């Protein structure tokens, strides 16, 4: 991450430029799997007997 | 040489408010042909005599 000062405008306003460099790297298939169409809004209507 | 400055109305200052205005641009201008001072000069010529 680097930050580097742009100039002042006639604005009188300041302008600082941030930038961030990133990638990613996969080196082999079978290091990554996924799990697709998995639902989240189900819950089980369980028997109830109270005293 | 005696330098002046030709544009004193023209520096332009302004009053700032709490706001993100814009703000005016300006220079200092001097006179393009100064006023040259040059010395002058008072003199005689004494004579006195060798045998005083």
């Amino acid at each position: 991450l680097s930050v580097r000062f742009m100039g002042i405008n006639r604005n009188a306003i300041a302008s600082y430029l941030i930038s961030l460099y990133c990638s990613l790297a996969v080196l082999t298939d079978d290091a990554l799997a996924v799990l697709d169409d998995v639902e989240v809004d189900k819950y089980h209507d369980y028997p109830v007997n109270y005293k | 040489r005696l330098n002046r400055v030709n544009n004193t109305d023209d520096i332009q200052v302004a009053c700032t408010q709490r706001d993100e205005a814009t703000l005016p641009q300006t220079f200092v201008d001097y006179a393009p042909e100064p006023r040259e001072y040059f010395l002058n000069g008072v003199s005689t010529v004494l004579d006195v005599h060798t045998r005083v």
